[PDB]
C-alpha cells in the first residue's frame, strides 16, 4: 500500500477555476474504509471518489478538496493523511508550492530550409527550455485564435542534462500548410509556467 | 481611480438578423486572457475566449449569424496574472428585421438647408411599437434620437452638415429592446 | 492476470549483436509455477528469470530466448504462450516485424536567431518525424565522434495528429557552446529506423 | 570478386612507445558501422568504434600514448544493412624505444653517388636481437629491408635519389614482431 497527493495543474489554474489537488491511496484489497484528512479546513469541505478498481489487488482511493485555487497561490502548505482498512500505521503526504523556480525560455523555430522548398505541409517547433517545476502549458495560435489541441503535438517534460541546476525543457510542434505561410499571416507559441510573472507568455512568428 | 478599458463595434452595432459586425475591445497587455461576456439574466456568461497578448493592435471579436440569441449588454473581461480580474465598460447589440417596417417622412424637401428646421415623422399604423429609435446610417451608436409618443417625432433643429447622408427608423417593444423591427424606407438628406 | 510481449529493440539490433525478446507474464501472486514455450524451437534455447516482485499483488515473470537476431530480418511470426501457476486456460501472446513501415523523415535545425546572437549556450534541434513502429534510435555526432549519451536530450517518440497514416514523430536537443559553431566544426543527428534500408540515415549540419 | 577496402597509416607506421599516429580505413557509405580490431590471440577485438557514413572523405583513427598494447594487426570492420559483414585487409603496428639502440655505419662517405654501391652496417654488441629492419623516414610502411644475419648485411644496390634522407635500423626479436628497440643514430644520406 501507498499513498500519494497531487498537485492543483496549471491547465485548471490557468484555463479554468476550479483547482481541486488530489490524494490517492494505492492497493490493498480494501473495502476502502479508509478516511482522509487535510489541512485548510472548514473554508471547503474534501471529497472522497470511488474505489477506482486499480489493476491487481490495489483497488485505488482517491480524495479532492475544490475550490483550493488562493491558497496555492499565497503557497501554505497543504497535507494529506489517510488511515486504511488494513492495519499498521496511518499513512500521509503533504506538498506545496515549490520553492525554486527559474522561468522558462521560450523559442519557436522555423520549418526546415529544405523542407519549405518543397511546397506542401512543414513543421512550426516550440522549445520550452530550463525551467521550475515540470509542469507546463503549451498552445499554439493561428492568427490570433486558439488552435485545437488535436492540432498540434506537444511532447511532455523532461530533465535535460544539465549543469548544476536541474532544470527540464518541453518541445512542441504545429504543422501547416505551406499557403499560409508564404501568405504572410501569423502564428504564434504561448507558454504557460507556474514562475513566469504574468502567467503565460507569448512570442510569435513571421519569416 | 481608473478609467476601465473600453469597448467598441467598429462597424455600427445594430445588424439584421443573421448580421455580421467587428466587435473590439480595449488590450490590457498584462492579461494574457480575454472574455467576452453578455450579461444574461443576474450574471455573465461566456461567449468567445481570445487567449494572448496584445504588445501591438487591440482585441477584436466577431459577432455573425446575429441571432436574437445575440442580443444584449456584452462586455470584455480581463485576467492579469493569478487574481486581478479587469472589467471593461458595458456595449449592448440590437438586431433588426423582426416586426413590420415602419415608414417615416419628412415635413419639407430631402435636401433642407439647415438654417431653419426638419422634422421627421416616422410610425407604424398597424404594430403598436412601444418606442421608436431614428437610425442614420455609418455612425458607430444607438441612435442619436428615440421617442415613445404615438407620432415620432424628431426635428433635427438648425441641422448641420455631420448631420447628412442616409437614415432610416425602427420600432421597439417594452421587454425586447434588443429587438427591433424592419428597416424603413431610407431618407437620402444631402 | 496478463500477458505481454516484448519486441527486440533497434538498440540491441543495430548497435549490439544479442536480440532476446521478452515475454512476461505479470501478477497474481503466484509462486510462479508458469511454463514457457516459444516458435523457432531448438536453435537457441528459451531462459525464464526471477519472480521480479512487481509492485501490489503481481510478482511478474518474465522469458527471453537470446540471439533471435536473423528471424526478426526475415519477419518470421514469434509466439509466447504460458499456463500458469494459478487455474482457468493458459495465455498466449504473438508478435512479428511490423508489416506496414513509412521511412522516418529526419530535419536537424539551427539555434534560435536570438539565442544565438547571445554568444554562449545554444540548441541544436533533430526532428524524426512520420515512421513506422514508434521505437527508433537518435544518436548526435561532434565532428565524427558519438557522444555520450549524457550530453543530448531526446525526448520519445508519439503518435502526430496525422491525415489517416498513423505515423509517430520524435525530437532531440544538443545543447553547444557558441565557440563551437562559430569556429566551423561539423555536428550531425542520426536517425536509426526499422523501415530504412541502411538502418540509419545521417544529415549533419553547417551554419 | 572484389579488393576489400584498404588500410593506411597517412603517418609512419611504427611509432615510440607513447607516440600518435593517424591510422584511416576507406569508406564504404553503405556502412554506418565502423570497427578497428586488432586482431588478438584466435579472434579480433573492437578497440575503436566511429558510426556514420562517408559520403566525403574516408575514415581515420587515431592511436595515441602507443602502448605494446597497442601493437599488432589492426583490420577495419564495416557493416552494411542488417547482415552484410565486410572486412579489409591487414595492417601491423609496431613501437619503438624497448630494447637498446643499435648502431649502424657506412662503409662510403654520408653522400654516395649511386652509380656504385653502399652497405650499411647495423647490429647491436650486447642485445642480441632476432632480426633487425633498416627505417627509413617518411615511407609509411614496414621496412624495405630486413635481415637476420649476425651483421645487418644492408646494401642499397645503385641508389637512386628516392631513396635519399635520414635513416635508422631497429632492433626485433622472435615473439614480439611487435616490439622493436629504441632508435639508432641517424643518417642524412644525400
Ligand atoms: C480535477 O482536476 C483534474 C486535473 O488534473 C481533472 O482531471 C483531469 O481532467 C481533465 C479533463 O479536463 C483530463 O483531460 C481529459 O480531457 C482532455 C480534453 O481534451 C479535449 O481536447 C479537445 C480538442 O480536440 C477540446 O476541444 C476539448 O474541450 C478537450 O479539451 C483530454 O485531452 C485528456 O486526455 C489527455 O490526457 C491524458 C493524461 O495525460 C493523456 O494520457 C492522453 O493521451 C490525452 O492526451 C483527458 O481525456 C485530464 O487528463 C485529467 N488529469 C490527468 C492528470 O489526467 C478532473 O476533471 C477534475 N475533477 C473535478 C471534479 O473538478
Ligand atoms: C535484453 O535486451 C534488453 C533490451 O530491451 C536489455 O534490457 C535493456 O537493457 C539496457 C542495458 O543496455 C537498458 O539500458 C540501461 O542502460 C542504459 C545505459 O546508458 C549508459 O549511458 C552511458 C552514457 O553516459 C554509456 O556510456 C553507457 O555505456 C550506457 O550506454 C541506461 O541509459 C538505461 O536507462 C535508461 O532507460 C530507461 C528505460 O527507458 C529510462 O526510463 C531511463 O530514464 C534511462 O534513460 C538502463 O539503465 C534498457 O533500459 C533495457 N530495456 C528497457 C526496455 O528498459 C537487457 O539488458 C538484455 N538482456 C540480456 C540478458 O541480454
Ligand atoms: C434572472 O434570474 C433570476 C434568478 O436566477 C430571476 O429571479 C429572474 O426572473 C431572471 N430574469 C431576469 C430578467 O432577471
Ligand atoms: C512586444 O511584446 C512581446 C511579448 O508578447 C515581446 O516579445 C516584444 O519584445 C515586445 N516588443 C518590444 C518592442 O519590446
Ligand atoms: C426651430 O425650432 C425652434 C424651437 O421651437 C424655433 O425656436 C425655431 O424658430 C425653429 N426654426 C425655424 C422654424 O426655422
Ligand atoms: C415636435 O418637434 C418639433 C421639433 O422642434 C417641435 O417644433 C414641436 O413643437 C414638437 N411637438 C411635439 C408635440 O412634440
Ligand atoms: C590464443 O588462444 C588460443 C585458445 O584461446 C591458445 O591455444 C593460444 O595459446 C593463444 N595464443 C596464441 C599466440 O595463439
Ligand atoms: C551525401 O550523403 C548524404 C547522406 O549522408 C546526403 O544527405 C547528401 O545528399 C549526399 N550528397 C549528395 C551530393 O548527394
Ligand atoms: C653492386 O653490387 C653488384 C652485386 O654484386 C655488383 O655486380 C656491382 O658491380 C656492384 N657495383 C659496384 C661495386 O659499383
Ligand atoms: C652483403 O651485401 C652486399 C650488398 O650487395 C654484397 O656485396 C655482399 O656480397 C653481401 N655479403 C653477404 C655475406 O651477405
Amino acid at each position: 500500500p501507498r499513498l500519494s497527493l497531487r498537485r492543483p495543474a496549471l491547465e485548471d489554474l490557468l484555463l479554468g477555476s476550479e483547482a481541486n489537488l488530489t490524494c490517492t491511496l494505492t492497493g490493498l484489497k480494501d473495502p476502502s474504509g479508509a478516511t482522509f484528512t487535510w489541512t485548510p479546513s472548514s473554508g471547503k469541505n474534501a471529497v472522497q471518489q470511488s474505489p477506482k478498481r486499480d489493476p491487481c489487488g490495489c483497488y485505488s482511493v482517491s480524495s479532492v478538496l475544490p475550490g483550493c485555487a488562493e491558497p496555492w497561490n499565497n503557497r501554505e502548505t497543504f497535507t494529506c493523511t489517510a488511515n486504511h482498512p488494513e492495519l499498521e500505521t496511518p499513512l500521509t503526504a503533504t506538498i506545496s508550492k515549490s520553492g525554486n523556480t527559474f522561468r522558462p525560455e521560450v523559442h519557436l523555430l522555423p520549418p526546415p530550409s529544405e523542407e519549405l522548398a518543397l511546397n506542401e505541409l512543414v513543421t512550426l517547433t516550440c522549445l520550452a527550455r530550463g525551467f521550475s517545476p515540470e509542469d507546463v502549458l503549451i498552445r499554439w495560435l493561428k492568427g490570433t485564435e486558439q488552435l485545437p489541441r488535436d492540432k498540434y503535438l506537444t511532447w511532455e517534460s523532461r530533465k535535460e542534462p544539465s549543469q548544476g541546476t536541474t532544470t527540464f525543457a518541453v518541445t512542441s510542434i504545429l504543422r501547416v500548410a505551406a499557403e499560409d505561410w508564404k501568405k504572410g499571416d501569423t502564428f504564434s507559441c504561448m507558454v504557460g509556467h507556474e514562475a513566469l510573472p504574468l502567467a503565460f507568455t507569448q512570442k510569435t512568428i513571421d519569416r | 481611480n481608473f478609467s476601465t478599458p473600453f469597448i467598441s463595434t467598429r462597424s455600427s452595432p445594430v445588424v439584421p438578423w443573421g448580421g455580421s459586425v467587428r466587435i473590439q475591445c480595449q488590450a490590457i497587455p498584462d492579461a494574457y486572457l480575454i472574455w467576452l461576456m453578455m450579461l444574461k439574466n443576474s450574471t455573465y456568461e461566456k461567449r468567445d475566449e481570445k487567449l494572448g497578448f496584445w504588445n501591438d493592435t487591440t482585441p477584436e471579436f466577431v459577432i455573425d449569424h446575429m441571432d436574437a440569441n445575440k442580443a444584449g449588454r456584452y462586455r470584455c473581461r480581463y485576467r492579469i496574472g493569478f487574481s486581478r480580474f479587469r472589467y471593461s465598460d458595458t456595449l449592448e447589440l440590437v438586431v433588426t428585421g423582426l416586426y413590420g417596417k415602419p415608414s417615416l417622412s419628412v415635413d419639407r424637401g430631402p435636401v433642407l438647408m439647415p438654417g431653419e428646421n426638419i422634422s421627421v415623422t416616422c410610425s407604424s399604423a398597424h404594430i403598436p411599437f412601444d418606442r421608436f429609435s431614428l437610425a442614420k446610417e455609418g455612425e458607430l451608436s444607438l441612435p442619436q434620437h428615440q421617442s415613445g409618443e404615438h407620432p415620432a417625432n424628431f426635428s433635427l433643429g438648425p441641422v448641420d452638415l455631420n448631420v447628412s447622408g442616409s437614415y432610416r427608423c425602427y420600432g421597439w417593444y417594452n421587454r425586447s429592446p434588443y429587438l427591433w423591427s424592419f428597416p424603413s424606407n431610407a431618407l437620402e438628406l444631402v
